[PDB]
């Protein structure tokens, strides 16, 4: 867990090839009705951002191509910028269900 | 007044005169190309055919 | 009851689409000519006069 | 004032051809789902000129076909392009499902069950049509296949003759086949008209998995000359594999009469069945081979709530693209496989196929799924 | 106006020295865009024949 | 006309297309009959003087199938 | 519904284009091409290759082993 | 015997893409076909008119048909009769029945002969192996009298015996009739009569082939040039800050 996994973390970051179109983690995610309610929750400094980076990726793979690899999203650098407010929708989704379960 | 563009002008400016041109080219590449096609058959089957035996047997 | 298009703007309508029309008529009749090989245009032409 | 918006007629072929929105980034892939309707177009317009001559009779079926072949003009053409556009519609449509489960398009589930039903009905289609000519490898196909569907007790006997219509394959099999096989692609055209309008709702799906709606374009003048260029090398290669080739997809043994007393040494399927075949004989019993073949063929339907990764596309996720890549491979193994006869090592070889092909999609990529979505610190 | 598409539309023809620019400039909503565009395009081709 | 563009389509359009349809038309025309018979007249197939490379007879382009030898053809 | 005009949000957002008229169908073909080519193979070979390498060694097993089988024991 | 030699590939003047068949060649095997193979082997799908344009021209059809007795009728009493045949006559049967053709040929059937290189695998490699491959029986196997060892035949075993061998028949043009011209030239002939297109088809695959080479880039350049509006496209993005 501390030798190699954040390396193989790291490794795993660059296989996975996301970073080469600019995408954060966040942006790759499959929408849901959670996922959409938490995109609708986002400020608008980081939804235009992320929306940017999205069509700029759309961009990218019309073309086959990727970013120099200066412009490369590194792995540290990387924000979770989404997941505080999909783990609240995700909470709210589940108190929802355990009081109609009741 | 050079050749491209009155080529363009009064042959494919006009959507009407490029269908003229169009139907005119397939008149003649039909032509040319069925003999081109022919040709190149009979030269790789050369006396294989039967229009290449059929003087022996009038 | 065409009585509507008795006019001189549609006589220079008219007369604006004469040649476009005619063009296009031409297209016709060179493309039917064309697809049923007729035999009454196509011995009329030097190069197409191969195959006769 | 346009007719192009106002004209009723006019607006759903706006709607769905000229004014729709399309992602700007797919990949060629997509154009083989145009493909697939181009290719039935092409089948249901060759199949009309079969029509024209085709005798459905067990005296003249083989004599039918002959004389289409060496009496009616250009009808050798027309035969052996209805046979190889069969073929290139099998593999348009295996290239189509492939697209469905790499990209992760199997989560517009009305259109992915209105395709696994379109599915079934051409693979259907495809043995009738098959059974159609009447030689020895038609009738014996026909036999076995058919022979193993009545493997259910107390109802598959009376299935069988029902279907038969009488104690075997005989002239009212023949008859009804042709029918059958004439009015299944209109079926099938109006499924893929449904299949449409299903995928219209929410739009078509991108090789990034992500939301394309910040970058679409129309439909024309892209995706237009887009297929019609997919429309182009696709009449390239059935072309090829029509004037250059056009028995090596074919089995030698359709050419004799069928002759009812005449067993051939071996049985088989045309090629795009061979796989479901070789899931077939896996199993050493006839309802679980019969069970096994609809498992083999319905695991696509299984598969939407076999979904377990946050993304969609396989683009991010490595180790499920080496699964993927595995299952194809399994695939093969199990066409050639069917191809073969029931001997060693054969037998062990598709055994271990079909353990395997259940154990990938069933069991593996979800495994893969969570072990990704651990790996991402996301769960 | 009978189909209710702009705000304003305006036609300009703009002269530099052996060059200009010579078209139309309209204010709409977003809904009316593609068939002004379509109607525009529309009334030059008439004045071209 | 002030201009490349005429003779790069003029390239492209007659002269390119001219020699693939010559280099194919003599494709065509790449057919030889039999060698014709060894007459010896004495105003060709003459030697003034012994060659200067190798044999001594053989020209420098000798091609031993249609080129006679004032011997005669040779197998 | 699933119409131009309404399908998402997107501000603070320029592009630029060009004619098809005045740009090259296809600028610097090979010389730009070839490299893309063997980027994404590079990028996409270790995850396509091996299983389809292990189905020639399967195969060419499998041939191998019937055509001993078909051979008698001497 | 369970395992099965398998025919070699022969250089075919048709075996090429573009390579048409030996007309000539298909004259001749016509002629080996119809002095020996016609005695107990049919060709009902293939009639005399086929021949012209081929490998025979009218007045040599027509009189070839007509050297042939075909049970026309019937009559207006009501019967059958001989008349010599037609050129829209088909090739004779040999038997009017399977079982006859049986009875005649130690139970075996003689095979239909219209699609016999289209119905083996090997196609006239087989049919020549076929009829070239004839040998003594190797020792260990015995087989029953009146059936003849053929290592080509599945199993081994054929009923039919040896019908090829040098001067079977003479050869009107001047060929020499020896046992593998014969087998080839009747090779030629089968191939001829399972895929009678077979020439047309080559050649309109070869236009096929030049119409394509021209379309492919022409077409890929429209795409280029429709598509290369959108290819160099550059996006930019001003965030207010
Ligand atoms: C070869 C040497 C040149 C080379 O390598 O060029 C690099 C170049 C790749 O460089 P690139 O900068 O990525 O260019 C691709 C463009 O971004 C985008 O261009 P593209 O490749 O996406 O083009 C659209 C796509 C569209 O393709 C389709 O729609 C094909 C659909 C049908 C597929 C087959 C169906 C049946 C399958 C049966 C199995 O076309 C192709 O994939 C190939 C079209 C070939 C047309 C004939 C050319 C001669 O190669 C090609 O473009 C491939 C075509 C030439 C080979
Ligand atoms: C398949 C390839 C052609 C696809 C359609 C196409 O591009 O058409 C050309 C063009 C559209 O392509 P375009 O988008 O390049 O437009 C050409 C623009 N002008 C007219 C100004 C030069 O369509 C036509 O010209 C009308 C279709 C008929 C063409 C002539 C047919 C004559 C024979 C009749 C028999
Ligand atoms: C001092 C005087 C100076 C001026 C002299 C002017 C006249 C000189 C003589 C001119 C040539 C005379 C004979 C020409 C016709 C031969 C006819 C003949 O035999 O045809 C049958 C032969 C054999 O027929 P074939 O069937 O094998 O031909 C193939 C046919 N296609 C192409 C359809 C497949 O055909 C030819 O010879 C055709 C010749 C075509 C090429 C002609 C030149 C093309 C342009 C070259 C220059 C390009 C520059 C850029
Ligand atoms: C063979 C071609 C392999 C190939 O090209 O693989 C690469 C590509 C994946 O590339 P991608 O991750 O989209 O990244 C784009 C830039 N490389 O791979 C793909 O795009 C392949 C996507 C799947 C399409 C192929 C389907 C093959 C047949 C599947 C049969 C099984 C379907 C279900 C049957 C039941
Ligand atoms: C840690 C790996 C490091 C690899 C380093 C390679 C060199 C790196 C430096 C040069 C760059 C080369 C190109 C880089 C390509 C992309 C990055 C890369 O190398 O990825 C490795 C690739 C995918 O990575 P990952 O998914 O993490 O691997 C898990 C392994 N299963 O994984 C692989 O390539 C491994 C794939 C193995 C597949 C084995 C399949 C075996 C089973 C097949 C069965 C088929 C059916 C058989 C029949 C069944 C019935 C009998
Ligand atoms: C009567 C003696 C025959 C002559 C003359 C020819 N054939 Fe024949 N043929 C005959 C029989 C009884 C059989 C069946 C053999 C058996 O054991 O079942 C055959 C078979 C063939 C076949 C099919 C072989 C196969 O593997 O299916 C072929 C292709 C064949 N014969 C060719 C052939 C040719 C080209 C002939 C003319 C030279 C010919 N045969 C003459 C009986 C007789
Ligand atoms: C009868 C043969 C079929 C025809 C004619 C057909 C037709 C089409 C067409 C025209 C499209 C839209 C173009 C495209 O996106 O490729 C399409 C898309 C699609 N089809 Fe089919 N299809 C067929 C078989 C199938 C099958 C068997 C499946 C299920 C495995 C399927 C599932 C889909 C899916 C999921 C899409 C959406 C593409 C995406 O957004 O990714 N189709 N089909
Ligand atoms: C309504 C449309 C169709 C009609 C009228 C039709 C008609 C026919 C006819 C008459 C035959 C027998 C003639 C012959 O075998 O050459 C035939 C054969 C066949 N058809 Fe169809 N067909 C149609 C659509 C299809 C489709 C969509 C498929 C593909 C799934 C298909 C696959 C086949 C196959 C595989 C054969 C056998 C070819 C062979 O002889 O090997 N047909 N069809």
């Amino acid at each position: 867990s501390s030798k190699w996994l954040d390396g193989f973390r790291k490794w795993y970051y660059n296989a996975a090839g996301f970073n080469k179109l600019g995408l954060m983690r966040d942006d790759t995610l499959h929408e849901t009705e959670d996922v959409k309610e938490a995109i609708r929750r986002l400020p608008e400094d980081l939804y235009n951002d992320r929306m940017f980076r999205i069509k700029r990726a759309l961009d990218l793979t019309m073309r086959h191509q990727i970013l120099p690899k200066d412009q490369w999203t590194k792995y540290e650098e990387d924000k979770f910028y989404l997941e505080p407010y999909l783990k609240e929708v995700i909470r709210e989704r589940k108190e929802r269900e355990e009081w109609a379960k009741k | 007044p050079t050749i491209p563009s009155r080529l363009y002008s009064l042959l494919f400016r006009r959507t009407s005169t490029f269908a003229l041109t169009i139907a005119v080219g397939a008149l003649f590449f039909e032509r040319a190309f069925d003999q081109g096609a022919d040709a190149i058959y009979e030269h790789i089957n050369e006396g294989k055919l039967w229009k290449h035996i059929k003087h022996k047997y009038e | 009851m065409l009585s509507r298009f008795l006019g001189p703007r549609y006589r220079e309508l008219a007369r604006n689409w004469i040649p476009t029309a005619g063009m296009w008529g031409t297209v016709g009749a060179v493309g039917l000519v064309w697809a049923t090989d007729w035999r009454l245009i196509l011995d009329w032409v030097p190069y197409i006069n191969g195959k006769f | 004032t346009n007719m192009r918006k106002t004209h009723p007629l006019f607006k759903i072929i706006n709607h769905s051809f000229i004014d729709l929105p399309a992602p700007s980034n797919i990949s060629s892939w997509w154009n083989f789902g145009s493909l697939l309707g181009v290719c039935l177009m092409v089948q249901i317009i060759t199949g009309l000129f079969l029509a024209m001559h085709y005798t459905s009779d067990t005296m003249t079926a083989f004599s039918s076909v002959t004389h289409i072949c060496r009496d009616v003009n250009y009808g050798w053409l027309i035969r052996y392009m209805h046979a190889n556009g069969a073929s290139m519609f099998f593999i348009c449509l295996f290239l189509h499902v492939g697209r469905g489960l790499y990209y992760g398009s199997y989560t517009f589930m009305e259109t992915w069950n209105i395709g696994v039903l379109l599915l079934f009905a051409v693979m259907a289609t495809a043995f009738m049509g098959y059974v159609l000519p009447w030689g020895q490898m038609s009738f014996w196909g026909a036999t076995v296949i058919t022979n193993l569907l009545s493997a259910i007790p107390y109802i598959g006997t009376t299935l069988v003759e029902w279907i038969w219509g009488g104690f075997s394959v005989d002239k009212a099999t023949l008859t009804r086949f042709f029918a059958f096989h004439f009015i299944l692609p209109f079926i099938i055209a109006a499924l893929a008209i449904v299949h449409l309008l299903f995928l219209h709702e929410t739009g078509s799906n991108n090789p990034t998995g992500l939301n394309s709606d910040a970058d679409k374009i129309p439909f024309h003048p892209y995706y237009t000359i887009k297929d019609i260029l997919g429309i182009l090398i696709m009449f390239l290669i059935l072309m090829t594999l029509v004037l250059f080739f056009p028995d090596m997809l074919g089995d030698p043994d359709n050419y004799m009469p069928a002759n009812p007393l005449n067993t051939p040494p071996h049985i088989k399927p045309e090629w795009y069945f061979l796989f479901a075949y070789a899931i077939l004989r896996s199993i050493p019993n006839k309802l679980g081979g019969v069970l096994a073949l609809i498992l083999s063929i319905l695991i696509l339907a299984l598969m939407p709530f076999l979904h377990t990764s946050k993304q969609r596309s396989l683009m991010f996720r490595p180790i499920t693209q080496i699964l993927y890549w595995i299952l194809v491979a399994n695939l093969l193994i199990l066409t050639w496989i069917g191809g073969q006869p029931v001997e060693h090592p054969f037998i062990i070889i598709g055994q271990l196929a079909s353990i395997s092909y259940f154990s990938i999609i069933l069991i593996l990529m979800p495994i893969s799924g969570i072990i990704e979505d651990k790996m991402l610190k996301l769960y | 106006v009978a189909n209710k598409l702009c705000q304003s539309f305006q036609t300009f023809n703009i002269s530099y020295s052996d060059t200009g620019l010579l078209g139309a400039h309209f204010v709409c909503d977003a809904m009316s865009i593609d068939d002004m565009v379509f109607f525009l395009q529309g009334q030059w081709m008439r004045l071209c024949t | 006309g002030a201009g490349a563009n005429t003779w790069r389509l003029l390239t492209f359009v007659l002269a390119l297309p001219g020699v693939a349809l010559c280099s194919l038309n003599c494709w065509m025309h790449a057919g030889h009959h039999e060698r014709p018979e060894f007459i010896p007249y004495h105003h060709l197939r003459i030697r003034t003087k012994p060659f200067a490379w190798g044999d001594g007879n053989h020209t420098l382009f000798h091609n031993p199938h249609v080129n006679p030898l004032p011997t005669g053809y040779e197998h | 519904g699933r119409e131009f005009g309404n399908l998402a949000r997107i501000r603070h957002v320029i592009s630029y284009s060009l004619s098809p008229f005045e740009q090259r169908a296809f600028p610097s073909y090979f010389s730009k091409g070839i490299p893309n080519v063997l980027r994404r193979t590079r990028e996409r070979i270790l995850r396509v290759a091996p299983p389809f390498v292990v189905v020639y060694l399967i195969y060419t097993w499998g041939n191998q082993e019937f055509e001993q089988s078909k051979r008698k024991n001497p | 015997s369970d395992l099965e030699l398998h025919p070699p590939s022969y250089p075919w003047s048709h075996r090429g893409l573009l390579s048409s068949l030996d007309h000539t060649s298909i004259r001749r095997g016509f002629q080996v076909y119809k002095q020996v193979c016609s005695s107990c082997h049919s060709m009902d799908y293939v009639a005399y008119r086929h021949l012209v344009g081929v490998c025979y021209t009218e007045e040599e059809a027509k009189a070839l048909a007509e050297e042939v007795e075909v049970q026309d009728g019937p009559n207006d009493d009501g019967e059958m009769f001989m008349r010599p045949g037609k050129l829209s006559d088909y090739f004779p049967k040999p038997y009017p029945n399977p079982e006859a053709a049986r009875a005649a040929n130690n139970g075996a059937l003689p095979p239909d002969l219209s699609y016999i290189v289209r119905a083996r695998h090997g196609g006239e490699d087989y049919v020549f192996s076929l009829l070239t491959g004839y040998c003594e029986p190797p020792t260990g196997v015995s087989l029953r009298e009146g059936l003849y060892f053929n290592p080509y035949f599945p199993g081994q075993a054929i009923g039919m015996a040896p019908p090829i061998y040098t001067e079977v028949l003479e050869y009107d043009d001047g060929t020499p009739a020896t046992m593998s011209q014969v087998a080839k030239d009747v090779a030629t002939f089968l191939r001829w009569a399972s895929e009678p297109e077979h020439d047309h088809r080559k050649r309109m695959g070869l236009k096929m082939l030049l119409m394509m080479g021209l379309l492919l880039p022409l077409t890929y350049a429209m795409k280029r040039h429709k598509w290369s509006v959108l290819k160099s496209r550059k996006l930019a993005y001003r965030p207010p800050k």
